[PDB]
């Protein structure tokens, strides 16, 4: 949730979606930890999804 | 007269009607709409301005705060079309809106603000349309197909007498807005009006009238007329209007002033009415029993005590008359009812109405809309006011208001977008009038009732949805206590708006993948009208009346071109000349016919204006000045058509092509084809694969150049000039002096697309058709795209065809093909495939792209470099490794025999798993391109560094050698300028070139031109520098890959697919067929000169299908090739140019009174030779759609060569040398190769991967899947006695887990025996039924 | 009002 409001306060300060390198110097944590947070699996796709 | 690109090869036109209107730009329906979308409009009418003005300003809950809109602008796209197609992102422009936040001052209605803060806030990116009407959305090109939906307004449908036993028509009305609820009215079998909202439960129609603050007296005043009775001291005389007595039979004597008019039992005839009007009777004496059933109008109360004598809407009787007699009332108002002209429907509905007040009606409405909760007064009032009378939750349209006023015969076309009391009253009144007998019910299939949305309108709707989504949050944020000295950027989240726009463009039914296997496929996909989509009908709930072709489709929607199948009549195609109204209604051009002449002025008429006039036909002869040469002409007046005098006509059709689309106007001799076959041919003409060499259509229509140029496959010169340099991938045009701007150096550089893949994995390739030092002019083509020959569309090849049966090899629809067709590579096509190898980050470690793959020999790794990626140009077949990748794995945990084997042989296991990318089995291509994408944290291997070095070198080289050409052109311009006005013959080349742009002249604008050229050159140098830096920083930068994947390697293979038995070929006349044999050359039938035929077609397919157009195309192709052979013989003997002139002119002078005079005597004896060299493979012939060449002209052309006019020649047998007993029809027909190749259809499986829940094989050929043995095949096996075949079908071959392994072992052990068991799907079924409360079990 | 709708949230509000 913190990463989802920091990366959207930099959407309207830079004009485009930021990069994990730039969140690291903004959230004050290493890029490896941010890459782990962004790699957290979202809600799984339902198997009844029309494909 | 003739363009330089068309003097090369002039197609002989057989059309006879002169053209008045040239075919418009075909893709102008896609380009105008999106242009209206993103366009700075000073008035808030179109596009983003309308959305911003219809949402902003956002005002808080009276908190003295306001966020208001100022302007907007689209930024520059980060990547252009090619870069975003390569990388795989969207081509879009950042939208940057400038807002203004104002805080008011307390105790002020509209007082001066205390502070203003104007800031520019970024809200989302909107995708941009390319030059051709397509969108690049995720690297792929997509088309937003237009939609045909019902226009907003009020539509008075009916019931056609069904749905009831007695057979009563139950007329209904329905108000459809663009956004809001549906106010349906209707009738029940008892003739009581009813209203239902949002198709909910039915309510009496007077409830809404009461909710609109109407009493009962006011309702009876609105919907009825009064009959003024009076107490004239005796007999209750009433005022009489003679028209009220029409259709009545009085049982008494209608006697006024002692004069007898109508006797006892006499019907009141028209003569009686006329007599009453002549005598001017306004008062009569009626019997006291005449009021025995008359309904009173108003509330009559007692004069003495105020008690209610009779309420409004209650029938009077004798006692009621007595009670109102001595009370003191003399004027009695009663309603005018009837049975034929003035029905009492509102009175009966009031008598059924449960409510009696406004609040009761509102409560009943609330209970209908939201049942189950206690209704408050203010809650019900808010619901009713927010239903139809709120600007936010309801908007009709501008179109809806226009149609609403037109249907009600009002005079204004503009007004409020929300309903009012007058609108509802007028709809009810017109429905009651239709019930009475006057007025007609609408038809919902008329093209005056259906409207066309496009890309701009739908995109604007989705943008407005996103805007209201963000306005909710902005309104919440401003009222949340904070003051707060914040900027207009902390309240706006760009994710709702951008999410809505991405949802529309990427995931929508009308936003679909482009068909890119033809110029025709793209053009006909962009000009497509679809009745489906969000806001339209579905393929299952659609009836028969929307599928049919209406009389108003004439000139607006093609009748034949529609897909055959589940949606036939729902995916219509736009006609050639059809346009779209200011409101969205299709319209077609007609030319005005004045007093007696057909003028050239063209008016566009929609489907409702068309019915008023009588419109002549395009097949009408004019006497060279305008007059109709006949005395009466055939026209269509109101749907139906008949013959009218020439003094009655009002308009005339522009062309004979205006009724058919651009795909059905490419079929020669269309009028000889059956409509089913024409539909099939139109639908199959856009599946044709572009072959290795586009030929031309030898019998065309003249619509080929329009389709080829108005698409985007060719390269068309922007300005005229002289070709300065041609190459396989670049054309440089030196612009003429009179077409150059005063500042720039005029040279145009055209970079050609070379060997890229389309959406259908075909090949896209532009090759130049001009030569060095050759004059071009504006609009001439410079390069040919896929399926284009010298600017003309060329879908297939024209080949010699015989119509005869040949030993059963063309039995049903099969085709017998010679071996010359496969030797000459006539139907060889190039297919390009993209194969990707993603290296992800697993839990046990990352995956590498090393070439050191375990368990593979040195022979398999011979085509890989040291980096593990295949070389470019390597010829790889099925199974060859392209990209070598190895994934780490855990512990094998091998079996006792396996570990004994390892102990004996000492070969330890490998900790990595071979997961390399390899060529799919069956295909054999050549690697033409390798692209490597790397995450911006990973070291680049040597291959990626080599690719980067190549890309940087190519970028620098391209910019350097564009700046060289531009600099050379600018210095040539400077040198040409210096020749005049300060002439310097040889005083110029000694000094260096850089000093030519800083020399002085006289006090004129020539010095300003020299300085402007110098400034342009300096700007070019700095532009080269900045573009080089941008390209370097864009090439060296990392990639934005998906989360998890480290690097992606993409390999492109080009496959040349020759023709073979099983491939599907066709023609333009709906004659498809799968070729069956490739016959040798000496086995094909041959004529007297030994020339074999190329294709042998069955004559039996012609009479039963009535596609006679192919026979005439065969004869005309034979005639055209005969002319070409005569020219070729004259050219091989190198006779003279006078002989060529004479023969080519004689060939162009046929036939009977045609247009297109050529006049070959103005040619320059070297343009005659290029023409004759281009006509030596056959003279092209233009046969228009319904104008065409008569067969007499075909006979004349056959005579002009040396061919028989029969069209049939004596043919011999290649295998026996004996002539066939009858002459056979030989000629040239234009064959196509459809995209139904047999190497994409063949599949086979024995054992593969099985599904997850039900252990059954998967789906076909993508995951190596089995064939479905469905229920009908089970019935077929039960109809035999095949009980064992069925049992192995449903147990061992499919689902039994133990049995299939046992059967495989048995088969490989030479024993064919089954041990069936029970399928796993039945166990799944038992568990699923048992996981309900039910206990199902197997018992013995 | 009992019982018109199913709507287990509307019943809670009621
Ligand atoms: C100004 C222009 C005609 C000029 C007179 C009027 C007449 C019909 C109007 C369109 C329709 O209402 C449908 C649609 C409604 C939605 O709002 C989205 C916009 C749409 C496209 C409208 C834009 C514009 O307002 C139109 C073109
Ligand atoms: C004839 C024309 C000038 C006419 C006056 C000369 C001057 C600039 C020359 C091009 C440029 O050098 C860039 C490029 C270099 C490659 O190496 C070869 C091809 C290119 C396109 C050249 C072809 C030709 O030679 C050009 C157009």
């Amino acid at each position: 949730n913190k990463l989802n409001r920091i990366s959207r306060q930099m959407l309207q300060e830079m004009g485009r979606e930021p990069t994990p390198e730039e969140l690291a110097e903004r959230m004050l944590m290493p890029e490896d930890k941010i890459r782990k947070v962004l790699k957290i699996a979202k809600e799984p796709i339902s198997m009844e999804t029309p494909i | 007269v003739y363009s330089y690109t068309e003097k090369k090869r002039i197609r002989k036109d057989f059309g006879k009607r002169p053209q008045v209107l040239d075919v418009p730009y075909l893709l102008s329906i896609q380009l105008d709409s999106f242009q209206k979308f993103i366009e700075q409009d000073p008035e808030g009418q179109y596009g983003l301005e309308a959305a911003f003005r219809s949402v902003f300003p956002i005002q808080s809950y009276s908190g003295n705060s306001e966020l208001q809109y100022v302007s907007y602008r689209l930024g520059e796209p980060v990547f252009d079309v090619q870069e975003c197609q390569i990388r795989g992102v969207t081509y879009s422009a950042p939208l940057r809106v400038k807002l203004r936040l104002v805080i008011y001052e307390r105790e002020a209605p509209e007082g001066t603000v205390k502070d203003i803060k104007e800031q520019e806030v970024y809200m989302g990116e909107i995708p941009l349309m390319t030059d051709n009407g397509t969108f690049v959305i995720n690297g792929t090109e997509r088309v937003i197909v237009s939609q045909l939906h019902r226009s907003p307004g009020v539509f008075f449908d009916s019931d056609k007498g069904k749905t009831h036993s007695s057979g009563k028509v139950l007329y209904n009305a329905r108000i459809i807005p663009y956004r809001g609820s549906w106010l349906d009215f209707e009738f029940d079998p008892k003739d009581n009006l009813f209203v239902r909202i949002d198709r909910r439960r039915k309510l009496p129609a007077t409830i809404i009238l009461r909710a609109l603050n109407y009493t009962t007296e006011q309702i009876l005043d609105l919907f009825f007329e009064k009959v003024i009775f009076e107490i004239r001291d005796n007999k209750l005389q009433m005022e009489l209007v003679p028209e009220r007595l029409r259709g009545e039979t009085a049982s008494f004597d209608i006697e006024a002033n002692g004069k007898v008019y109508v006797e006892k039992g006499r019907r009141i005839t028209a003569r009686h009415i006329r007599q009453l009007e002549k005598d001017d009777v306004k008062l009569i004496e009626v019997p006291v029993e005449y009021i025995a059933g008359k309904v009173v109008a108003k509330d009559y109360i007692d004069e003495s005590t105020g008690e209610l004598i009779c309420a409004a809407n209650m029938e009077l009787s004798l006692d009621l008359l007595a009670k109102l007699s001595q009370s003191g009332h003399k004027r009695i108002e009663t309603l005018f009812t009837n049975d034929l002209d003035h029905g009492p429907y509102i009175s009966e509905t009031l008598r059924v109405d449960p409510t009696n007040d406004r609040l009761s009606a509102l409560v009943e409405i609330y209970r209908m809309m939201r049942p189950g909760e206690p209704p408050t007064r203010e809650a019900a009032e808010s619901l009713f006011e927010n239903l139809f009378f709120s600007e936010d939750r309801y908007d009709l349209s501008a179109v809806g208001r226009m149609k609403f006023n037109r249907s009600l015969l009002r005079e204004e076309i503009e007004g409020s977008g929300i309903l009012s009391k007058d609108d509802i009253i007028d709809v009810m009144k017109k429905l009651i009038d239709i019930r009475n007998g006057k007025g007609e019910v609408d038809d919902i299939d008329h093209l005056g009732n259906r409207r066309i949305r496009s890309v701009g309108e739908m995109a604007e709707n989705q943008f407005r949805v996103g805007l209201v989504r963000v306005e909710r949050a902005v309104k919440e944020r401003l009222s949340l206590g904070d003051l707060d000295t914040l900027m207009p950027q902390d309240m706006i989240n760009a994710k709702p708006i951008s999410a809505a726009v991405k949802e529309f463009f990427g995931s929508s039914q009308l936003s679909q993948f482009m068909d890119q296997n033809n110029p025709l496929s793209e053009i006909t996909h962009k000009r497509r009208i679809s009745a489906l989509g969000p806001g339209g009908l579905t393929r299952e709930r659609a009836g028969f009346e929307v599928r049919d072709v209406h009389p108003t489709h004439y000139g607006r929607v093609c009748p034949i071109e529609t897909p055959e199948g589940p949606n036939i009549g729902l995916i219509n195609s736009l006609s050639v000349y059809a346009q779209t109204n200011e409101y969205g209604f299709l319209e077609t051009p007609y030319r005005k016919v004045t007093d007696g002449v057909v003028t050239d002025e063209i008016h566009y008429l929609s489907a409702i204006e068309e019915g008023n006039y009588v419109i002549a036909q395009a097949n009408s002869n004019l006497d060279e000045e305008g007059h109709f040469v006949e005395d009466l002409v055939t026209c269509r007046s109101k749907g139906e058509s008949s013959l009218f005098s020439r003094d009655q006509v009002d308009y005339m059709d522009v062309s004979t092509q205006q009724v058919v689309s651009v795909g059905a106007s490419l079929i020669p001799f269309l009028e000889h084809d059956d409509a089913n076959r024409a539909l099939m041919g139109a639908n199959m003409q856009r599946q044709a694969v572009p072959t290795l060499r586009a030929d031309k259509p030898l019998v065309g229509t003249g619509m080929e150049r329009a389709v080829a140029v108005d698409s985007g496959v060719t390269a068309v010169a922007k300005r005229g000039g002289v070709v300065q340099y041609v190459d396989a991938s670049r054309i440089v045009i030196k612009v003429n002096e009179d077409e150059m701007y005063p500042g720039e150096a005029g040279i145009d550089i055209y970079n050609l697309t070379k060997y890229t893949r389309s959406n259908q994995n075909t090949c896209i390739n532009q090759m130049p058709c001009v030569s060095l030092g050759e004059p071009v002019e504006r609009g001439d083509v410079l390069a040919d795209g896929p399926s284009t020959d010298l600017g003309e569309l060329a879908l297939g090849q024209n080949m010699r065809v015989a119509f005869m049966p040949w030993n059963g090899y063309n039995f049903e629809d099969s085709i017998l093909v010679s071996e010359r067709v496969v030797q000459e590579d006539r139907f060889t096509t190039i297919h390009i495939q993209e194969l990707a190898c993603v290296s992800r980050d697993t839990k046990l470690g990352p995956e590498e792209i090393t070439a050191d793959i375990p368990n593979v020999g040195e022979a398999a790794l011979s085509k890989l470099d040291e980096s593990g990626i295949v070389y470019i140009g390597a010829e790889v077949t099925g199974g060859d490794i392209l990209v070598g990748k190895v994934t780490p794995k855990g512990e094998t945990q091998l079996t006792p025999e396996e570990k004994l084997l390892r102990a004996i042989f000492g070969e330890k296991a490998s900790d990595v798993k071979d997961s390399s990318l390899r060529v799919p089995n069956g295909v054999s291509g050549t690697v033409i391109d390798v692209q490597v994408f790397t995450r911006d944290g990973v070291e680049k291997d040597k291959r990626a560094l080599e690719i980067e070095e190549m890309q940087l070198k190519q970028a620098k080289k391209d910019l350097s050698e564009e700046l060289q050409i531009l600099e050379a052109g600018l210095f040539s311009r400077i040198r040409a300028v210096l020749v005049a006005g300060g002439v310097e013959a040889e005083k110029l080349d000694k000094l260096p070139r850089d000093r030519w742009l800083e020399l002085g002249l006289t006090d004129e604008e020539k010095q300003n031109q020299l300085e402007q050229l110098a400034e342009q050159y300096d700007e070019l140098k700095h532009e080269f520098e900045k573009k080089l830096e941008a390209k370097r920083r864009k090439i060296t930068q990392g990639d934005d890959l998906a989360p998890g994947v480290l690097k992606i390697v993409k390999v492109y293979l080009a496959v040349k697919r020759r023709i073979q038995p099983g491939d599907k070929m066709a023609g333009r006349h709906g004659n498809k067929g799968v070729i069956s044999k490739i016959n040798p050359i000496e086995d094909m039938p041959y004529d007297e000169n030994g020339t074999p035929v190329d294709i042998v077609l069955n004559p039996l397919g012609v009479p039963s299908r009535m596609n006679i157009g192919q026979i005439l195309e065969t004869h005309l192709g034979m005639a055209a090739k005969g002319i070409g052979d005569k020219i070729n013989a004259m050219l091989k003997q190198q006779q003279e140019v006078a002989k060529l002139r004479e023969f080519i002119q004689r060939a162009y002078d046929l036939g009977a009174d045609v247009r297109q005079k050529v006049d070959l005597s103005t040619f320059s004896d070297e343009e005659v030779m290029r023409l004759a060299e281009n006509l030596r493979k056959g003279m092209p012939i233009a046969t228009p759609v319904f104008d065409g060449a008569k067969e007499a002209e075909i006979k004349e052309l056959l005579k002009l060569g040396d061919l028989p006019t029969s069209g049939q020649i004596r043919l011999y047998d290649g295998r026996t040398g004996e002539q066939f007993e009858r002459p056979v029809t030989v000629g040239y027909m234009y064959m196509l190769k459809l995209n139904h190749l047999v190497d994409d259809k063949m599949h086979a499986r024995s054992t593969g991967s099985y599904s997850l829940v039900t252990q059954q094989p998967l789906g076909g050929k993508a995951q190596f899947g089995g064939q479905r043995f469905g229920e009908m095949e089970v019935w077929a096996l039960e109809a035999y006695g095949a009980a064992y075949t069925l049992q192995e079908m449903l147990t061992v071959k499919s689902d039994d887990v133990n049995g299939r392994t046992k059967m495989y072992k048995n088969i490989v052990d030479g024993n064919h025996q089954m041990e069936p068991g029970m399928p796993e799907s039945f166990n799944v079924l038992l568990k699923e039924i048992r996981s309900l409360g039910i206990n199902i079990e197997l018992e013995d | 009002e009992i019982g018109r709708t199913t709507d287990p949230v509307r019943m809670y509000m009621r």
